[PDB]
């Protein structure tokens, strides 16, 4: 068979307001085998409660899924997602930036 | 305008951690209405749009042991294909499937298909016809003529033209499509020395499909313009941006374009400040 590597994009549901609660997303897709792990970091350190939607795939046969959980965004804190795949020789981190 | 009705299946081994993973994921026009999950201890075909309630307990029951039915069957086959490439009982290993009916406006049968795949790559599928196979490679050759040889295609056209169009013509039939209209804007941020990146955003549209396009002087610029796979917002809703890099102090020569099914007419806009 094949192994494709995860495509990551992390981002706010809403445009990100300093102070302001809201939703941090990591959709990630592209990838087979469908085993993966998705971490959420906040300055480096996990992010306990992080959601799972339920993965699917696409007619290309490769999986899709999207990580979420609550954050407040502040002008200094900084959000990654951290994903692990067979894919990949070493974990693949993504930071957010509120630009994007 | 068409419909579809589809069936998305994985089948994945876990040698060694417990029985495979099943998985059943129904679509009405590509929106997922019911589905079946093998990982709990006694699991249920549910429903997940908000009109599939209407079904009685005999609906459900009849489709969770159904789809019982199927998860046993390709536990089987992820052993059966095992043998076929010949690999050891260790690895984990992955089939997908996907099942369904196309319908035209006038309700006619427009395209059935049945598709299988193994880890990732294409394995057999049913042809239009939906009287013949190709298959993929020469382990695919080996199901191939077990299904002639068995009246399995015959069994499919019967599902897919009679039973899969009935369901689908009956399922959700408040046939038309929702749509959500993109809210857009243009933010502007600093580049080394004298350039600046614009990016146009569209947020909270509905379905995905969308285009978004950056004009100077009438034609798109292509080349330069950097984009974002479309992505969900998970509310339903989902969101893209294009932006392109341009000389500080010529913004207002660039203009975004945003087509969308739910717009009157495209959104043109600028770099407001
Ligand atoms: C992967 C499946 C389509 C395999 C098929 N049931 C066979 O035994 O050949």
């Amino acid at each position: 068979g094949i192994q494709k590597t995860p495509q990551i994009q992390v981002y706010s549901r809403h445009p990100p307001e300093n102070g302001k609660p809201n939703i941090l997303n990591c959709y990630v897709t592209q990838f087979h085998p469908p085993h993966i792990e998705i971490q959420m970091l906040k300055n480096g350190k996990k992010i306990p409660k992080v959601e799972m939607s339920d993965m699917s795939f696409s007619k290309d046969w490769s999986f899709y899924i999207l990580a979420h959980t609550e954050f407040t965004p502040t002008e200094t804190d900084t959000y990654a997602c951290r994903v692990k795949h067979d894919s990949m020789a070493e974990p693949k981190t993504v930071y957010w930036d509120r630009d994007m | 305008g068409p419909h579809s009705l589809r069936y998305f299946v994985t089948a994945v081994s876990r040698p060694g951690l417990g029985e495979p993973r099943y998985m059943e994921v129904g679509y009405v026009d590509d929106t997922e209405f019911v589905r079946f999950d093998s990982d709990a201890e006694n699991p249920r075909y549910e429903p997940r749009a908000r009109w599939m309630e209407q079904e009685g307990p005999e609906y459900w029951e009849r489709e969770t042991q159904k789809a019982k039915g199927n998860e046993q069957s390709f536990r089987v086959d992820l052993r059966t294909l095992l043998g076929y490439y010949n690999q050891s009982k260790g690895g984990s290993h992955t089939i997908q499937v996907i099942s369904g009916c196309e319908v035209g406006s006038d309700g006619r049968l427009l395209r059935g298909y049945q598709q299988y795949a193994y880890d990732g790559c294409d394995y057999i599928a049913l042809n239009e016809d939906l009287k013949t196979w190709t298959a993929a490679d020469m382990a695919a050759l080996i199901t191939k003529h077990k299904w002639e040889q068995a009246g399995e295609a015959e069994r499919l056209r019967a599902y897919l033209e009679g039973t899969c169009v009935e369901w689908l013509r009956r399922y959700l039939k408040a046939t038309l499509l929702r749509t959500d209209s993109p809210k857009a804007h243009v933010t502007h941020h600093s580049r080394p020395e004298d350039k600046v990146t614009l990016r146009c955003w569209a947020l909270g549209f509905y379905p995905a499909d969308i285009t978004l396009t950056w004009q100077l002087n009438g034609e798109e610029l292509i080349q330069d313009m950097e984009l974002v796979e479309t992505r969900p917002a998970g509310d339903g809703t989902f969101q893209k941006w294009a932006s392109v890099v341009v000389p500080l102090g010529k913004e207002q020569y660039y203009t975004c374009h945003v087509y969308h099914q739910g717009l009157p007419e495209p959104l043109t806009l600028r770099w407001e400040p």
